[PDB]
C-alpha cells in the first residue's frame, strides 16, 4: 500500500541484470550458429 | 490432452475446460506447481 | 543406501539396475572442459527426479552436486575424496542419516576448492581476464599502442597483425609479466558480427581468447567467455583517438587559444569518462570476491558469486549499456575527426587561426549539447551512480538539457 | 527456466496490467513437490451426483496409474465456482 | 484423541481425514510468512460450538494449539535448535469411580506441563535467534530518535534541504531522498551495524507543493524498518504503521525545533553586527521567540517522557515478565497502543491536538516572514530594514492568545475523563501559575 | 511525474522480459528445424 523508496534501486539493477544479458545474448544464440 | 491422466480425468464429474488449457493444466502438475498459485494467477484475470 | 552411499563419499556410481536416483552417460565428448552449456546436472551426469524417495529429495540437487567434486579433479591431479564416511540405512521416524548429506557435500565442496583455489589457483589465475582486458596492465599496453603504433592506428583495416605479434613478446616482458609468467591463455580474436556479441583499427582493434582445462572450465564457459573474446573493444578506441588527438598536439607541441582550448575540453570528455570507465570500483570487487568465493566452496552458488562478479566489473565501463548511449557513438564520428582530419590540418596550416577554428565551433556544440544530455538519459540509479556524479562534479555544464 | 511453452504461452492462451504479471503469480518452483491436497477433499465429487457411480469409480483407477500427477487436483477438481466460467467456452469454440 | 493430542502436541502434524479433529490447514501453509502464519490452524476452540470436556476441556484446547505452533512452524520455517528436522528424541505420545468428572482431566493435565515446558523453550527463539528486543532498543534509538545523532544529522540535513525553500515540492525526489536517508544513515556514528541494517524511508501521496515556512505539515515523510519472517511474528502491519505515525509526528516536532535553530540563526545571521547600537525590536523579538523555544522545547520534553519512558521503562519489565508469543505480541501491543494514548497522538485528545496545529502553524507562517526579513524600524534604540514589526509583535499576540486557549481547553479532558498524562502536561506547561 | 510515470515505466521494463520470453519461445521451437 504505502511505498518504502528504496526497493527500485535493487529492482532497477534486477531488471537491468535480466533484461540486458538476455536481450543480446539470446539472439546471438543465432549467432553461434549462424556464423 | 491425449494421454489417459490429461484426458479421462478432465471429465469425470461434470467435466468442461477449453482442451489446449486443460492439458497445459495437467502437464503443469509434472511442472511442480503449487496448486493454489496457477488457479490464482487465472482466477484473477478470467 | 549402501548405492547412495558409495556416491556421497566416494565419486563412484554404482548404479543398481538404473533405479538409483543418479547415474552417468558418455555425453562428456559434447562439452568436455567448459560448460559450454550445462553437463553435470541432467546430462552427462542425470537426476531420475521421480526415483528419490520424499525425505532425500529435499536435497537430492546436493546429492547429484556432491559426487562430482570427488570425480572431476581425479581426473586432473588431486585425489579429490571424503574421509568421513557414514553408514545410511532406515530408522522409525528419523531421516539423520540423510542430514549426514549436507556435511558430505560441504566436504566435497571443501576438497574441490581446496584444490581450484591454490592448484590452478582461481584467485591469482582470473586476474590475467580483467588486467589484460581494459588495459589493465598498463605497461604492457603504454609501450603496446606505442613502439607499432604508425601500423596499427589506421582508419580503415590496414592494421599488420606479425608486428604486434612480436610487440605482445617484447611489451610484455618489458612490462610487468615479470611478476608471473602467466601469458600463455592470451590469444588474439577479431570479430565475426560486431557489436551484439559482446553482451576500424586502433579504434576496436581486437580482443582476447580465454579457455583453460576442467576445474578453471567451471568458471570459464562459452555464455562467460563471449563477454571475454570480443570486449574492452569498446574502451581501446578511447585510448587510441585521445593518443591520435594529442599526436596532432605533438605536432605544435595568431594561434587564437579557443581552439588550443577546445583541444584540451574534448580530451578532457574523453580523458574523465574514460577515469570513469575502469579506474572507479576497483578493489571492492576483488574484496567481494574472495569473501563470497573463498568461504562458499560449493559450485551450485560458486559459479553465481562468479558470474556476479564479472558483470559488477563491468558495470563500470558504459561499454556495457542498454541504451548504447548512442548519442556518443554518434560523437565519435566527430571525435575521430578531431584526429585525423586536424592532423591532416598539422600540415596544411603551412603546406589553426583558420582551418582548426572553421571547425572548433561545430566541435564544441556538437559535443557540448548531446554531453549534456545523455547523463540525463541515464538518470536510473536513486561504487554507483559514478558516471553521473562524475561528470556533474564540475558545476559548470553540470547539465545544459535536463533529466528534470 | 522453460517458461515459454506453459507459463508465456499458457498466460496468452487465455481469452481475456497482470499480463506479464500473472506467470510472476504462478511462479513455479521445480524443485518441489508440495501438494496442498488432503483426503477431505475426495468429497468434492458429491457434488455432481449426474452419474456418482461412474464419478466416485475413477479416482482409484487414476491412482493404481502409475502416475503421481493425480495429487495436486484437489482445488481442480472443485474448479470455479461461477456458472460455467470454463465449460461453456467450448460450445463457443467449437463453432 | 490422545493420538491426535500428540500428533498436534508432540508432532505438529493432524492425521484426520473426515475432520474428526478440529484442526485444518491452508495454501497459506505452503508459504506461511505473516498474517498466513496467522490463519493456518483449528476452526475453533470446539467443533462448532461442543466439545468433549474429559479431554479437550473447552479450556486449555488454545495452549494445546500454543504448542503446536510452537512444534510444528518453528522447525517448518528452519531447522530449530530443539527439533532440527524433526530429529530431536523421535515423538512419543504421552496420554464404580470415586473421582467421576472431578478427576478425568488430570489423567491428561500433565500434557500442559509438556506445553508449558514447550512454551519456555519458544521464548529463546525470539530473544537470541532474532535479538529481537536488542532491535526494539535499535527500534527506538533510530525510529524514537533516542540516538538524536542520527535524528539530528537527519534532521539537519532533510530540514536544511526543507528550508533552502523548494516549495513546489521539488525537494521530493527519489534520488535526492535516498541521499539523505543514506547520509544520515552515515553519520549516525553509532554505525550500519547488522541490529542497524534493514533501513528504508517512505511516504503516500508524495506532495508536488509545500505550506510556508516548508512544513509538510500534513506529514508525508516516513522511515520504515524492513521486517525478516521470524521477526514478523512480532513485529505487525499495524504496530508499523503506528510506529511510522509517532515517527512522523515526532519528526515535524523536530522541524520545528530545526525552526528554533532556523530563527536563533536569524540573529547570528547579521550578528547585530552593528556593535555599538543597541535595539529594543531586538531586546523584545529576540524575547518572543524566547517563549516560543521555551514553549516547543517544553513539549519537547514532555513528549520525551510520554513515550521514552513514561510508556517504554514499564515494557521494560513488561517484555521480561511474559513467556507466550501471544503475550509478548499482545505486550507490544499495550506499549505501542499505550504510547499513542499518552504522546498525544490519540483520535480522543485531538482537540488539544487541533490546538498544538494552531500553534505550530502561526510560529511556522510568522517566522517564515521573519526569516526573510531584517530588523524593523530606525530611529531611537534601533535596528533597521524591515517595516512588518507591528505584525511580528501581533502575531507574537496571537501565539500568546492560543497558548492561554491551550491552558483553558486541557483542563477538561482531565476534569471529565482520566488522563495522568494530561495533568502532568499542565501541571508543567503552566507551571507557576493560571498563566504567566 | 506523477509517481506512476515510473512504475509504468518499471512495467513496460516487465514487458520487455515479457518479450524476451516470447523470443525464447519462438527460439526454442525454431531450434528443431535445420539444427
Amino acid at each position: 500500500r504505502a511505498r518504502n523508496m528504496k526497493d527500485f534501486e535493487n529492482q532497477i539493477t534486477e531488471l537491468k541484470k535480466e533484461n540486458f544479458n538476455l536481450k543480446l545474448r539470446i539472439y546471438f544464440l543465432e549467432e553461434r550458429m549462424q556464423q | 490432452t491425449e494421454e489417459m491422466e490429461l484426458y479421462e480425468l478432465a471429465q469425470a464429474a461434470g467435466g468442461g475446460i477449453d482442451p489446449d488449457v486443460f492439458k497445459i493444466l495437467v502437464d503443469l502438475l509434472k511442472l511442480n506447481v503449487a496448486p493454489l498459485a496457477v488457479f490464482q494467477m487465472l482466477k484473477s484475470m478470467c | 543406501f549402501e548405492v547412495l552411499e558409495k556416491w556421497i563419499y566416494r565419486g563412484i556410481i554404482h548404479d543398481p539396475y538404473s533405479e538409483f536416483m543418479v547415474e552417468e552417460h558418455e555425453l562428456r565428448k559434447e562439452r568436455i572442459q567448459e560448460d559450454y552449456n550445462d553437463k553435470y546436472w541432467d546430462q552427462r551426469y542425470t537426476i531420475v527426479q521421480q526415483q528419490i524417495p520424499s525425505f532425500l529429495q529435499k536435497m537430492a540437487d546436493k546429492i547429484l552436486s556432491t559426487g562430482k567434486y570427488l570425480n572431476v579433479v581425479r581426473e586432473c591431479g588431486h585425489d579429490v575424496t571424503c574421509p568421513v564416511a557414514k553408514e545410511i540405512i532406515y530408522t522409525l521416524k528419523e531421516r539423520a542419516y540423510v542430514e549426514q548429506i549436507e556435511k558430505a557435500f560441504n566436504y566435497a565442496s571443501k576438497v574441490l576448492l581446496d584444490f581450484l583455489m591454490e592448484e590452478k589457483e582461481l584467485v591469482a589465475h582470473l586476474r590475467s581476464i580483467k588486467r589484460y582486458f581494459l588495459m589493465d596492465q598498463g605497461d604492457f599496453f603504454v609501450h603496446f599502442m606505442d613502439l607499432a603504433e604508425e601500423e596499427l592506428r589506421k582508419p580503415v583495416e590496414d592494421i599488420t597483425p606479425p608486428r604486434l605479434e612480436a610487440l605482445l613478446e617484447l611489451a610484455l616482458r618489458m612490462s610487468t609479466a615479470n611478476t608471473d609468467p602467466f601469458k600463455d591463455d592470451l590469444k588474439i580474436d577479431l570479430m565475426p558480427h560486431d557489436l551484439i556479441t559482446q553482451l576500424l583499427s586502433g579504434l576496436e582493434a581486437f580482443s582476447f581468447d580465454y579457455i583453460v582445462k576442467w576445474p578453471l572450465s567451471l568458471i570459464i564457459n562459452r555464455k562467460a567467455l563471449t563477454r571475454y573474446q570480443m570486449l574492452f573493444r569498446h574502451m581501446f578506441y578511447c585510448k587510441h583517438v585521445e593518443r591520435q588527438l594529442c599526436s596532432v598536439w605533438i605536432s605544435n607541441k595568431q594561434w587564437f587559444a579557443g581552439a588550443f582550448t577546445l583541444r584540451q575540453r574534448m580530451l578532457n570528455f574523453v580523458q574523465n569518462i574514460q577515469y570513469y570507465m575502469m579506474f572507479e570500483v576497483m578493489e571492492p570487487t576483488w574484496h567481494i570476491l574472495e569473501k563470497n568465493l573463498k568461504s562458499a566452496s560449493n559450485i551450485d552458488d560458486v559459479l553465481g558469486h562468479h558470474t556476479g562478479f564479472l558483470d559488477t566489473c563491468l558495470k563500470d565501463c558504459m561499454l556495457t549499456n542498454p541504451e548504447l548511449l548512442k548519442v556518443f557513438s554518434k560523437l565519435m564520428s566527430v571525435c575521430v575527426m578531431f584526429t585525423n582530419c586536424m592532423q591532416k590540418f598539422t600540415q596544411s596550416m603551412k603546406l589553426l587561426v583558420s582551418g582548426f577554428e572553421a571547425t572548433i565551433n561545430k566541435f564544441d556544440k556538437n559535443f557540448s549539447a548531446h554531453l549534456l544530455d545523455l547523463l540525463a538519459r541515464l538518470s536510473i540509479y536513486s561504487g554507483m551512480a559514478s558516471v553521473i556524479s562524475r561528470l556533474d562534479f564540475n558545476g559548470f555544464y553540470t547539465e545544459r538539457l535536463e533529466r528534470l | 527456466r522453460i517458461h515459454h511453452d506453459v507459463n508465456e504461452l499458457l498466460s496468452l492462451l487465455r481469452v481475456h496490467a497482470e499480463v506479464y504479471i500473472d506467470l510472476l503469480q504462478k511462479n513455479r518452483t521445480p524443485y518441489v513437490t508440495t501438494t496442498v491436497s488432503a483426503h477431505s477433499a475426495k468429497v468434492k465429487i458429491a457434488e455432481f451426483s449426474r452419474t456418482p457411480e461412474d464419478f466416485l469409480k475413477k479416482y482409484d483407477e487414476l491412482k493404481s496409474k502409475n502416475t503421481r500427477n493425480l495429487d495436486p487436483l484437489v482445488y481442480l477438481l472443485s474448479k470455479l465456482t461461477e456458472d460455467k466460467e470454463t465449460l461453456q467456452y467450448l460450445q463457443q469454440n467449437a463453432k | 484423541y490422545t493420538r491426535f493430542i500428540h500428533d498436534w502436541v508432540y508432532s505438529g502434524v493432524f492425521r484426520d481425514a473426515y475432520g474428526e479433529f478440529m484442526i485444518q490447514v491452508n495454501h497459506e501453509y505452503l508459504s506461511f510468512r505473516d498474517k498466513l502464519y496467522w490463519t493456518h490452524g483449528y476452526v475453533l476452540i470446539s467443533k462448532e460450538v461442543e466439545d468433549c470436556v474429559p479431554v479437550f476441556l473447552k479450556h486449555i484446547a488454545h495452549d494445546i494449539y500454543v504448542c503446536g505452533k510452537t512444534i510444528n512452524l518453528l522447525k517448518l520455517c528452519c531447522p530449530r535448535h530443539y527439533l532440527c528436522w524433526s530429529d530431536v528424541p523421535v515423538p512419543r505420545i504421552s496420554v464404580l469411580l470415586t473421582l467421576p468428572v472431578l478427576m478425568k482431566r488430570s489423567i491428561t493435565a500433565p500434557l500442559a506441563a509438556h506445553i508449558s515446558l514447550v512454551n519456555k523453550a519458544a521464548v529463546d527463539y525470539f530473544f537470541v535467534e532474532l535479538h529481537l528486543e536488542a532491535h526494539y532498543e535499535a527500534l527506538r534509538h533510530f525510529l524514537l530518535m533516542e540516538d538524536g545523532e542520527f535524528a539530528q544529522s537527519l534532521s539537519d540535513l532533510l530540514f536544511e534541504k526543507l528550508g533552502a525553500g523548494q516549495t513546489p515540492g521539488e525537494l521530493l525526489n527519489p534520488l535526492v531522498l535516498n541521499s539523505v536517508l543514506s547520509k544520515a544513515l552515515q553519520c549516525s556514528l553509532h554505525g550500519d551495524t547488522p541490529h542497524a541494517s534493514n533501513l528504508s524511508l517512505a511516504l503516500k501521496y508524495l506532495p508536488e507543493v509545500f505550506a510556508p515556512n516548508a512544513p509538510d505539515v500534513l506529514s508525508c515523510l516516513e522511515l520504515r524498518y524492513k521486517v525478516d519472517w521470524p521477526l514478523n511474528i512480532v513485529i505487525t502491519e499495524g504496530c508499523v504503521s503506528k510506529y511510522s505515525g509517532v515517527f512522523s509526528f515526532l519528526l515535524q516536532l523536530k522541524l520545528m525545533m530545526w525552526a528554533l535553530k532556523d530563527v536563533c540563526f536569524h540573529l547570528k545571521r547579521t550578528a547585530l553586527l552593528s556593535h555599538m547600537a543597541g535595539s529594543v525590536q531586538f531586546r523584545q523579538l529576540q524575547l518572543f521567540k524566547h517563549e516560543m523555544q521555551h514553549f516547543v522545547k517544553v513539549i519537547q520534553g514532555y513528549i520525551a517522557n510520554q513515550i521514552l519512558h513514561v510508556t517504554w521503562c514499564e515494557f521494560r519489565a513488561r517484555l521480561a515478565t511474559v513467556g507466550d508469543l501471544e503475550e509478548i505480541q499482545r505486550a507490544h501491543a499495550e506499549y505501542l497502543h499505550k504510547a499513542v494514548f499518552r504522546g498525544l497522538l490519540t483520535e480522543k485528545a485531538a482537540p488539544v491536538m487541533n490546538v498544538i496545529h494552531s500553534i505550530f502553524s502561526l510560529v511556522l507562517k510568522f517566522r517564515s516572514q521573519l526569516i526573510s526579513q531584517a530588523w524593523g524600524p530606525p530611529g531611537g534604540p534601533r535596528g533597521a530594514e524591515h517595516p512588518n514589526f507591528a505584525l511580528m509583535q501581533q502575531s507574537y499576540n496571537t501565539f500568546k492568545y492560543y497558548s492561554h486557549f491551550l491552558f483553558k481547553v486541557v483542563t477538561k479532558l482531565v476534569n471529565r475523563g482520566y488522563q495522568p498524562h494530561l495533568e502532568d502536561f499542565l501541571l508543567r506547561i503552566n507551571f507557576n501559575n493560571y498563566y504567566q
